[PDB]
């Protein structure tokens, strides 16, 4: 969008500079250029059309298999005690990011923290898994589709 | 001609339904009913939505259908809809005796319903129905049994199921506490008074806002009783007795 | 009375209606099916069962005679009207003729039932795909399948609902003979295959064979754990 | 809402010239500050069980 | 707009914009006209030729529906012959259960109805037709008769159909009724065709003239036309 | 008509469905009326006004008979009111040609909201603006019972419907005792209806029926003019 | 405001209306005319002008008084093909009466049937509620005479005298005045004041020539309209 | 308890026997309240003129 105020124009011009620099054609010497957003459908066009990127990588879902992992990567570095269960926590929600995971983990170390103790036992990472993860639960057709 | 046509019929884009949706997403608001079983007998708790100081209950069965000499039902939903499926099942469940000199077994009298309610969101472009409900009864082939019912006409077998949508917290509680062949009729009644008192937010349970029907098998009769009155008042006399014992060691 | 198209032509020349109904079949839990020269097998994936609850109601594996065996995907409530109008054709084609009921003759009774559904006036269509195993006289082994629109094949190896094309990845690099030959293995395959798709921690599997001989057994849940205990171990000889 | 059946029940005694208030002065305070959209009925919370 | 796609619906103010399209629809046709002197009814109607376009006689406007009942359509011409089978076959089945002839103040009530009946739902449309219904009886004189695309039909003495509606009633009513014969009406029809519509959008026009009344005994049937011709011959004598 | 038979009533999003709430706003902007039942009788009180002088007031009835002993008024709309009232004559008629027996009033009201309710789910109909009050006094108890657009049967010991009910509705609820004699009922019921009334209150201006345990019977001008004298 | 398609079928509006029969009450003042009903204590009158717009028209096949039978007679206001279609409904259940049930109908049941039929066209969606109003009159055996008003809703009252058509509000006023006060009615009273009250509403002290009286009484229960002469003969006697 | 006719009768009788003991503000104030009381009232036929 052009407009005539002077407020957007020092975008565009920096926009349209950085597609020039980029196809310049001179001497770029195989500089490798990695660019990345959430949304891809209002983004500029003529940045998708060939000649400028020829690569569209999608980033899809989830599932209960790539999760157990990320469990045991948050659940590394911490005076992690004896008397966990964490398979219970994975079978139970699922719908759940590293980000909420990371969630799950700071919250029961401050639960540990604040009955004193040094270690953490289940009930911490029970409460944190009840706690943190109500906070998007909504939306599901279930009992209808086998 | 063809513009006031809401078209109850088609998928949604994304590839599911669109209308039935709506239904489902709607019966959990306003009526709460569960049951349980795992010895011989089977229970209903429902809950009164609405007491006011204006009413009979001439009727002393509200939301407790009796529709045969051996099942009943607990219905959730639009009032007026139930007495159309309630006035329904009871004919289904009559000519079968007429036909066969037998009574009916729980299973196909569920698929018998579950066929029409389906039936009436395929084709026609008619409202679908707006009723979830339950099934308890006996049989000569399995015995005491518990039947969930959905409103696209999808069903289930479950031992601790329920309808509305404030009981997901008390799902929560059955998967936390639920025996396994040790129901007695003072085992299963003590948890149903437990779980109506934390799920419904009635302080202190007042005993006119909920409803108990329970299914005995006597000799060869299958008792279907409702209780009244007080047998509830003081079961929940020792069941606020047996919260404030246990919470002596606090 | 009810005079209204509901499916009707695109621009592009498509329809809506069945790449919708498809969708629900995307939409649902994966069923396998294999075949051999002798015995057959066919499961299912995704129980996601709630473990206090009753599962005598919730099996999704039938049969239409003696020969005739189901496994559906989609949705549920339209796969059992389909069923028990297959119940009815196979029992009154016994009538007429006296033979058992040829596997190829109830899937175009099925087929032929749902293309004239999406065809008529008024009629939200089918929204299940069907896996027909049985092994007619003669001794002939086979599995068909079915589609929302109507239409039908013979496979060797299919794969429905969320997430098939991983699972036909899967049975795509398993071209083998040899995997055909003995039974046990031929089941343990598809448990291998159903483990790949699903987490399948040993209580949301369910297969079920048929000797060509006799009505199909659901097998017990010690086997299904000791099918999976020798895939873990002839898997676990990699070095 | 809570201040506002105490306000009320306190500007219904002031109009009387009275140190004192009722159990039912709580009861038209309240039904004062209860006037909602989502009226009673009976009607509309009944036929939804 | 919004409101006028349906005969079911009103307006916000309270009429029906169906009704309203085809009654401009029959006043964007030819003219016909039908007079009534004090023993019959004489019909007329300017019927148009664009080159040649057809024969000298074909697709008249001047039905006959009973044998005492004549017709003068305007408007749409094929929902015209549909009323002409429903008014004739109206006329029979009056004539099977009872057995006297068929009057015409019921054949215009029992044709209305129908027309009336197509400007309720949102099936059917109205039709875009009007007309003229002429008879003559020993015991009832000479009717003359005149429906819309509503359906309100009642008795007139001099009527017009078409674009020249109110232009060519304007002289229709200097002329006297009661002291005409017939004869004399039917050269003081053609003049008012030929005053009226000047050739500059259409070069050739005809002159279709029906004529029922005491001297035709009751029967409906046409002028003779090419027979005697005195009509074109006097109504040509009006150059200035 | 052509086939179309579609419901032109379907679920909201959020669940609920819409034109039975907006037939519900219809029957709470109508005419006020109130219904006691009272241990020996019930006792039914509409309230009827005229917009002139010039109408007539023994033509239109709003407190109707249906059997000998079940009467009935409404709240809603007019025209309406009289469809479902020749329907419930006919409806009681199959009772008594093949049960040869009055028909109990718990047994109409399952009928006629049945009724009710199948009209408002087929297709290309409106549902019905009209709430009704229906009593009666069968086997000795008596009974009141109301009815609703949506098909929904209630048991009152005293209600209210039409404008400003729930004022009524409170005033009833300080009223209204455990049991009264049929006379205080009709005393208390003109009551009520004087709450939210205009300042004649001849005996053209309200309508009252009653029931016996004698029967139905429904009260002439004469004694409603010589009952209110001292009202409320 | 408008949802869903409350202002084009007969649906509720959220304020708890509907638009399309309120649409139907003002579809009766595109008729441009204005009817009065008066009851005496012995009679009943039916009162109604006429615009004849042409002279080419009859003076015969125009008066809305009808006769339903030998002992009801009605007027008609609104448009003029809904009417008639109204008015053969009432004709062919007056009859219906006789043939089921064995005596003559009275003219209060024959409302009830007719106020029926106007709630099912209002009922279901898919038709035109049809927009014209209805007045009776009659003679009941130990009730004396009776007017009464049919309405497009479906609603019906009797009367003591209460025009309609388009000046009402103003013609009712006016009525109210005239019997609140108390006066005698006995027939000559009941016409002239069904008289004074068109002509000074209408403000046109006319010729008699285009109103027309349908007077019935208890001494000759036959529904009967006016002559021209009486007419005047009244109009004159009136006249100081 | 119920009534709301009587009440407007002792509120008027009220304000006559506090003005009767000379008192201003509380006449003034049981004055005030029967008014608001009488406004509810759908017949003031003669208190009116009473309360006037």
């Amino acid at each position: 969008y052009d407009s005539n105020s002077g407020g957007e124009r020092e975008i565009q011009r920096t926009m349209l500079e950085l597609l020039n620099q980029l196809d310049g054609f001179d001497s770029r010497g195989d500089v490798k250029v990695i660019m990345a957003t959430n949304r891809i459908e209002t983004l500029d066009p003529a940045l998708i059309r060939p000649g400028r990127i020829d690569r569209k990588i999608e980033f899809p879902l989830p599932d209960e298999k790539t999760k157990k992992r990320i469990f045991q990567i948050h659940t590394s570095r911490m005076t992690l005690a004896d008397d966990v269960t964490l398979d219970d926590l994975i079978m139970a929600k699922d719908d759940l990011s590293g980000a909420d995971i990371k969630a799950i983990c700071t919250e029961a170390g401050l639960m540990a923290l604040r009955e004193r103790r040094m270690k953490v036992t289940n009930e911490d990472f029970k409460k944190s898994k009840e706690n943190v993860l109500y906070k998007k639960q909504e939306g599901t057709p279930e009992g209808l589709y086998l | 001609s063809r513009r006031y046509d809401s078209r109850t019929t088609i998928f949604s884009p994304e590839g599911r339904l669109y209308q039935v949706e709506y239904a489902m997403e709607a019966i959990g608001h306003a009526g709460t009913c569960l049951g349980i079983l795992a010895n011989d007998g089977v229970l209903l708790a429902a809950e009164r939505r609405n007491i006011h100081k204006l009413l009979d209950e001439v009727f002393f069965s509200e939301k407790i259908y009796k529709l045969n000499e051996d099942m009943a039902c607990s219905v959730a939903g639009i009032t007026s809809d139930a007495n159309v499926l309630t006035n329904e099942l009871r004919l289904i469940a009559q000519r079968y005796l007429l036909q066969y000199q037998e009574p009916i077994p729980c299973e196909q009298l569920v698929t018998a319903l579950c066929d029409i309610k389906q039936a009436y969101t395929q084709f026609g472009g008619k409202r679908p129905f707006g009723v979830s409900l339950l099934y308890i009864g006996w049989d000569k082939h399995y015995g005491f049994q518990l039947y969930q019912s959905d409103p696209s006409g999808n069903y289930g077998g479950w031992k601790a199921t329920c309808i509305g949508n404030n009981s997901a917290a008390a799902v929560s509680m059955l998967k936390q506490d639920y025996k396994e062949g040790e129901m007695t009729l003072k085992s299963a009644l003590a948890l149903a008074i437990k779980v109506l008192n934390k799920t419904m937010d009635v302080s202190k349970l007042s005993a006119e806002k909920v409803e108990i029907a329970t299914l005995t098998r006597e000799n060869g009769k299958t008792v279907i009783r409702v209780l009244k009155q007080k047998e509830v008042e003081q079961l929940i006399k020792k069941h606020e007795e047996e919260e404030a014992k246990a919470e002596r060691e606090k | 009375s009810y005079d209204r198209a509901i499916t009707v032509f695109s621009p592009d020349g498509h329809l809506f209606q069945v790449e919708y109904a498809q969708e629900a079949v995307k939409k649902g839990s994966t069923a396998v099916g294999v075949r051999g020269r002798d015995i057959v097998v066919l499961g299912v994936e995704k129980k996601s069962v709630a473990k206090l609850q009753d599962e005598r109601t919730v099996r999704k594996i039938c049969a239409l005679d003696d020969n005739v065996c189901m496994a559906f995907a989609g949705l549920t409530a339209d796969a059992r009207i389909v069923i028990n109008r297959a119940r009815v054709e196979c029992q009154s084609h016994r009538l007429t003729v006296e033979d058992p009921v040829t596997v190829e003759y109830i899937t175009r009774y099925i087929a032929s039932l749902k293309q004239r559904y999406t065809q008529s006036n008024g009629r939200r269509p089918f929204g299940i795909s069907a896996l027909i195993v049985g092994f007619d006289f003669d001794g002939t082994p086979r599995l068909y399948q079915t589609d929302p629109s109507g239409t039908y094949h013979a496979w060797k190896a299919n794969a429905i609902g969320r997430g098939a094309k991983s699972v036909r990845e899967f049975l795509e690099k398993n071209y083998t003979d040899e995997a055909i030959e003995t039974d046990d293995l031929t089941i343990k395959l598809v448990i291998k295959a159903l483990l790949e798709v699903v987490q399948s921690g040993g209580k949301n599997i369910e297969l079920a064979v048929m000797r060509r001989d006799q009505s199909l057994k659901i097998l017990n849940p010690e086997e299904i754990e000791k099918y999976v205990a020798e895939i873990e171990k002839e898997k676990e000889e990699n070095e | 809402e809570v201040k506002g059946v105490c306000t009320e029940a306190g500007m219904y005694a002031l109009r009387e010239r009275r140190v004192h208030v009722t159990q039912e002065d709580f009861e038209m305070a309240v039904a004062k500050v209860m006037q909602k959209d989502s009226e009673k009925n009976m009607s509309i919370k009944k036929l939804w069980k | 707009t919004g409101y006028d796609l349906s005969a079911s619906t009103f307006s916000p103010d309270g009429r029906v914009f169906q009704v309203e399209y085809a009654m401009k629809a029959v006043e964007n046709s030819s003219t016909a006209i039908g007079i009534r002197c004090k023993d019959g009814v004489v019909f007329g109607v300017e019927k148009l030729v664009l080159s040649k376009l057809y024969e000298e006689g074909s697709n008249k406007r001047l039905f006959n529906v009973d044998r005492h009942v004549g017709m003068a359509v305007a408007g749409l011409l094929a929902d015209a012959r549909s009323l002409a089978d429903i008014a004739r076959e109206e006329a029979s089945n009056f004539r099977s259960n009872f057995g006297y002839n068929i009057p015409l103040k019921h054949l215009a009530d029992r044709v209305a109805m129908y027309v009336h009946a197509y400007t309720l739902y949102s099936a059917v449309r109205p039709f875009g037709c009007s007309f003229m219904l002429g008879s003559y009886s020993v015991n009832d004189g000479a009717q003359l008769y005149m429906i819309d695309p509503s359906g309100v039909s009642y008795g007139y003495w001099g009527c017009a159909i078409g674009k020249a509606r109110q232009a060519a009633k304007t002289e229709i009513e200097k002329l006297q009724m009661k002291e005409m014969t017939c004869r004399d009406i039917v050269k003081e029809v053609a003049k008012i065709i030929y005053i009226v519509h000047d050739e500059v959008k259409d070069k050739a026009f005809e002159l279709e003239l029906s004529w029922v009344g005491e001297l035709t005994n009751g029967r409906h049937e046409i002028v003779p036309k090419d027979i005697r011709e005195e009509a074109e011959k006097y109504a040509k004598e009006s150059l200035k | 008509e052509r086939g179309y038979s579609f419901s032109l009533t379907t679920f909201s999003p959020s669940g609920k469905l819409v034109q039975i709430e907006y037939a519900l706003a219809a029957v709470a902007g109508g005419a006020p009326s109130v219904g006691i039942k009272a241990a020996n009788g019930v006792v039914l009180a509409t309230e009827k006004k005229q917009k002139s002088i010039l109408y007539d007031e023994r033509s239109v009835h709003k407190v109707e008979p249906i059997t000998k002993h079940i009467g009935l008024v409404y709240s809603g709309m007019g025209p309406d009111y009289r469809v479902l009232v020749h329907r419930a004559r006919k409806l009681a008629q199959q009772y008594y040609l093949v049960y040869q027996e009055p028909i109990p009033t718990a047994q109409l009201v399952q009928r006629v909201a049945s009724v009710m309710q199948e009209y408002t789910q087929s297709g290309g109909v409106r549902p019905f603006g009209v709430s009704l009050l229906i009593c009666g006094w069968n086997e000795g108890r008596p009974y009141l019972f109301q009815s609703d657009p949506s098909g929904a049967y209630f048991a009152w010991k005293a209600t209210a419907m039409g404008k400003n009910y729930v004022n009524g509705k409170t005033f009833l609820e300080k009223r209204y005792n455990e049991d009264l004699e049929l006379e205080d009922a009709i005393h208390t019921a003109i009551l009520t209806l004087k709450e939210s009334f205009e300042g004649q209150m001849t005996e053209d201006n309200i309508e009252v029926g009653i029931c016996n345990e004698a029967g139905f019977r429904r009260l002439t001008p004469t004694e409603v003019k010589d009952y209110l004298a001292a009202i409320a | 405001s408008s949802a869903g398609f409350d202002r084009h079928i007969t649906i509720f509006s959220p304020e708890g209306r509907l638009y399309q029969v309120e649409y139907a009450f003002k579809a009766i003042n595109q008729g441009g005319l204005t009817s009065v009903a008066v009851r005496g204590k012995d009679c009943a009158v039916i009162v109604t002008q006429k615009k004849v717009p042409d002279k080419l028209l009859d003076s015969s096949t125009v008066t809305h008084l009808f006769k339903i039978t030998e002992n009801i007679g009605c007027v008609m206001t609104g448009m003029t093909a809904d009417s008639r279609s109204q008015v053969q409904r009432a004709r062919y259940e007056a009859a219906n009466w006789k043939y089921k049930y064995g005596y003559e109908i009275p003219v209060d049941m024959l409302c009830k049937r007719i106020a029926d039929i106007s709630q099912v066209y209002t009922q279901n969606a898919e038709m035109r509620p049809l927009g014209c109003c209805m007045i009776l009159i009659g003679i009941d055996e130990e009730q004396g005479p009776q007017v009464y008003k049919c309405d497009p809703a479906g609603y019906y009252c009797g009367f003591k005298a209460t025009a309609a058509g388009v000046k009402q509000t103003e013609s009712t006023s006016f009525l109210e005045k005239k019997v609140k006060k108390k006066f005698d009615w006995t027939f000559e009273q009941t016409v002239e004041t069904a008289i004074t009250c068109l002509s000074t509403v209408l403000s046109i002290d006319f010729k008699p020539s285009e109103i027309e009286v349908g007077v019935v009484t208890v001494e000759n229960p036959k529904f009967r309209i006016l002559t021209e002469a009486e007419i005047d003969a009244h109009l004159v006697a009136l006249a100081e | 308890m119920d009534d709301k006719a009587l009440l407007v009768e002792v509120q008027l009788l009220e304000s006559k026997t506090y003005h009767a003991l000379s008192n201003l503000p509380k006449a003034r104030a049981a004055l005030t309240s029967a008014r608001t009381t009488a406004n509810a009232i759908y017949c003031p036929p003669k208190l009116q003129a009473t309360l006037d």
